[PDB]
């Protein structure tokens, strides 16, 4: 031998990544825990009242 | 006069201290004190209701509505008493009805100081997209609309 | 002296089954007299509440924040007492809304007992959006972290 052979080599991107937008559907899922506590909140206690 | 009757027999139903029936007159002076175009006395009703209101477990989730109610009644108020009583009015600002309120009226009047009503526009549809507007905040909206317009060309 | 016209008023309206001003006086001397003075008339008001709110199909539902205000005053108590409650009540805890009353507890227990603060403090990290405080809940948090304060606290 007496070789030396050092290389690089290249990288093949995942998918599922139409438009970064898709991210937005968690701001869709952080809203569904925005819209639903003072559902309940305000349930109970209008049960209380 | 209709209005000078509700005035009246709220402070007849404030008397009795019968509240409500005194807050759902000073609906009807207050809410048609935007059209006879008192905004000065508008945001002189919804103060002293309301800052009352967050001991009552039985309107605070409605109390926010009106300091959106005491705040977006603009004459053009762009003081920090805009930017203070909502603070003075203890309101977690992350409340998601406040982010209807308060983040709204953010954009609503900082796009006033940057004079730019494109997306000043487009974020009411967006606040339309998750909360419907009514006839008196509507009825507002474009009026203040049409101040910061006749703002933006000088 | 205003909480002893709660409590002989109330103890006329226990006296006519006027059951509404007889659970309710009760409940302002207890709110107050919690925080500022009398410990075992905390828990023996909201367990007396608490028995006949579980009797009565109208009333079986408020009981469950009726019993958050029993387990969440502590009174110089480090323990699980609240759990106490817990396997004393019907909670039904597939009822969900009783863990923003006990599992709440199921951690702030161990939390407080482990003299630990990052988790204590988180609970209500957690809980602020998902429950709005209003001025007794967080003077009790503030008590139960001066009960923390004095695990800790030099």
């Amino acid at each position: 031998m007496a070789e030396d052979a050092d290389m690089r080599n290249e990288l093949e991107e995942m998918q599922r990544r139409a438009d970064q937008l898709a991210d937005e559907s968690l701001e869709s899922t952080r809203r569904m825990l925005q819209l639903v506590e003072e559902s309940k909140d305000a349930g109970i206690r209008t049960l209380v009242m | 006069k209709a209005i000078a009757h509700y005035e009246q027999s709220a402070d007849y139903y404030k008397g009795e201290e019968s509240n409500s029936s005194a807050n759902k007159c000073l609906l009807k002076v207050a809410g048609y004190a935007a059209q006879l175009e008192q905004y000065q006395k508008a945001i002189d009703i919804y103060e002293q209701v309301g800052t009352s209101a967050m001991d009552s477990p039985l309107l605070k989730y409605s109390a926010k509505d009106y300091f959106f109610k005491a705040a977006l009644c603009h004459f053009c108020i762009d003081m920090l008493n805009a930017k203070l009583a909502v603070q003075k009015y203890e309101e977690l600002f992350p409340a998601f009805s406040d982010s209807r309120e308060c983040k709204l009226m953010k954009k609503l009047l900082e796009a006033h100081e940057e004079q730019n009503v494109d997306s000043y526009t487009e974020s009411v549809k967006e606040y339309d997209s998750i909360s419907r507007l009514d006839q008196w905040l509507t009825t507002m909206l474009l009026r203040i609309k049409k101040t910061i317009q006749g703002d933006e060309e000088d």
